[PDB]
Parts: structure tokens; sequence; C-alpha cells
């Protein structure tokens, strides 16, 4: 049975609360006397709605601010319902939150019990106010085969985005994310030092699936080696056909941002002498120095693996690496992917 | 470890 309350606010609505998103916003307790306390509420009872605004499914933190932001002298009404059954089996267990997030800078742990992140990593977040206060959130590191690894402390949104300001992406520190199935053919980014090579060999034996995307003309003064524009790509999806795209790290960005999510592969080289060696295989006119493309490759590691959909060792003694790709790529397609909100 | 406790009064 329901609980229509209707009350004038005075310095606080004067509850505690307890819960979050995934259980619903629970009444912890009731400060004496109070206005509340007077037309009925205690603890136990479900918070279902407050003024015009439906709280089944707010984070605990967006639910706190809100009913701190209620001005005082003013008139609140709450729809509620005690439900006893639930708020006992909130306490036995932490449950209250549930939601996924991604990461768009790197944190370093203030705190055993914090946990650090580079871009790019994704948790769930199970408590938006860990010990009953603002300032941190609980969370649960998710890597591979999407498994709860690792859980502890990081910070909340709003201090996030304040850590990620200095760096000074169109994307926001944590961006809520949610698993999806590709309704799509995705767009394809190689990476290495055989990885024109790789485009090519891909367009050339297996035109029926792939295509290369047309590079737009060269920026002056740069390095005399195009970006690729989202109309380009988006006539070659167009068409269910892999677009295979030659771009840098941040037009990948730029795509997980409108996104596109390209399926990206680095090809891992073997060493100096073993890209030279599968050079004078595939590619023997090619001019391009065996030196520098190994450099690269790990340069462009080092910088951005959290780009990095998934990786192919290569074997300079075998060209296993190509059908390892057709069969990684296919692999990456059916996945899930963690997408915006 | 990690229980979830109260807010504070709001």
């Amino acid at each position: 049975s329901m609980k229509l309350v209707k009350f004038r606010k005075g310095d606080s609505v004067g509850l505690r609360l307890a819960g979050g998103n995934d259980v619903g916003i629970f009444v912890a307790g009731v400060l004496e006397d109070s206005p509340a306390a007077k037309e009925g509420l205690e603890e136990g009872d479900q918070i279902l709605r407050v003024n015009n605004v439906d709280f089944t499914n707010i984070i605990r933190e967006e639910a706190v601010l809100f009913l701190l932001d209620l001005p005082k002298g003013e008139e609140v009404t709450i729809l509620a319902q005690k439900k006893k059954d639930v708020y006992r089996r909130i306490v036995e267990s932490d449950v209250g939150d549930s939601f996924y997030i991604r990461t768009h800078f790197e944190y370093e742990k203030e705190s055993p019990y914090g946990l650090s992140f580079n871009k790019g990593e994704v948790f769930r977040v199970v408590d938006t106010l860990y010990n009953g206060k603002l300032g941190s959130w609980l969370a649960i590191r998710i890597g591979k085969n999407h498994k709860e690894v690792e859980r502890g402390i990081i910070p909340n949104k709003n201090r996030a985005e304040q850590l990620a300001s200095v760096q000074y992406t169109k994307f926001p520190a944590y961006e809520r994310v949610v698993l999806r199935e590709a309704g799509f053919l995705r767009p394809v980014t190689i990476f290495g030092p055989i990885a024109d090579v790789a485009r090519e060999k891909l367009a050339r034996e297996e035109p029926d699936i792939y295509q290369i995307a047309k590079s737009e003309p060269r920026d002056a003064g740069t390095d005399q080696r195009g970006i690729i524009r989202l109309h380009t790509i988006k006539q070659i999806i167009d068409q269910d056909k892999h677009a295979l795209l030659d771009v840098t790290p941040n037009a990948v960005d730029r795509l997980n941002y409108a996104q596109w999510y390209p399926i990206v592969v680095f090809l891992n080289p073997d060493s100096k002498q073993g890209v030279k060696t599968m050079r004078m295989r595939l590619c023997p006119e090619s001019r391009k120095s065996a030196r520098k493309l190994y450099e690269r490759s790990h340069k462009l590691r080092k910088n951005n693996h959290h780009l990095f959909t998934t990786t192919i060792n290569l074997n300079s003694m075998n060209d296993g690496w190509y059908g390892a790709l057709k069969e990684a790529i296919q692999q990456q397609q059916n996945q899930l992917v963690w997408v915006s909100e | 470890e990690f229980k979830q406790t109260s807010s504070f009064l709001v």
C-alpha cells in the first residue's frame, strides 16, 4: 500500500537514504519530530517519486543532491511504499547502485583501497556514496571475458570531470556505457608494420567483404604520407562491407565518439629483423624502412594501446597472421561492444 | 569490509 505525503521543507527534508538505482532509493532513517516524520514516513520505505521526478531508477548520489537542492520554505510531495522485505535485504548485501562507466582519463589510486586506471577501462559502479559521504564511488573493474576482476574506490563523476580537465577528446571523464551487438559491419583499423600490406591483401583477396576507404588530400606541411571522412566510411557501411581505414589514433577516438566503434587490430612485430624478413617477402619493392616501422608500432602501442580492440602476434617465418586476422575480425564483429548509453 | 552506510541527513 502506497503512501503520498505532502509537507514544506525546513533546512533539510529530514531523511537518510539507502539503496540506489538497482534496487530503489530507500528511507534508511528519519530525523525525529520533522514534518516528514509527522506525515508518516519511516525506515524501510522506498521513495518512488519526489515532486515531479521518478526515483525508481536514480543513482543514490543523484537522489541525495536532488533532495539537498530543494528550496526550503517550499512544498515537497513524496510517493512512498513500505517494503521491509527488501530494505532488510539491502543491509545483508551491499546492493544499491549498478551501472557501467568508461574512463576517458588516467587515474592513480589515492589509497590502497583505491583503483587505478588508464583510458578506455570499464567499471560496474555499485555505490555512489561510499561511507555515506560524497567524494568517492565504489566500483568493480571489468576487463577480459567481461569478468569482475577487482573491487575498490574511485572518484565520483564530479571530481573525475575535474581531474580530467587537467588534460587541456570530445569524451566525458566517465561515460555511461552498456553492452550492445553491432547491428552493422564495423570499420576496421589495422596498426603495425604490416598494416599497409594487410589492408591491400584483405581488399584484394576478399573484396566481397572488405573495402579500402579513400583518403582525403594531404594537408600542406605535414609528412607527405590524408584523413578519411565519416561520409566515405558511412557509404561503405551502407553496403554490408567492412571499411578498412588508414587513420591516426585520434581519428579512431573520434570514430569511437561518433559511435562507429571500429575493430582495432594491432599487428605486433616480431623484431626489427623479422619486420625486414616479412617486408622482403610481402613487399620487396616498398621503400619504407623496417627500422622506423618497428619503432612506430612500439610508440603507438606505448601511447594508444587503450584503443586496441585485439592483438595478433606476428611470426616472421609464416603468413599465418593473415588467416588469424580474418578470424580475429569476424570474431570482433560478433562481439558485444560497450556503447554510450 | 565495504558496507554501504546510510547517507548523511538530507
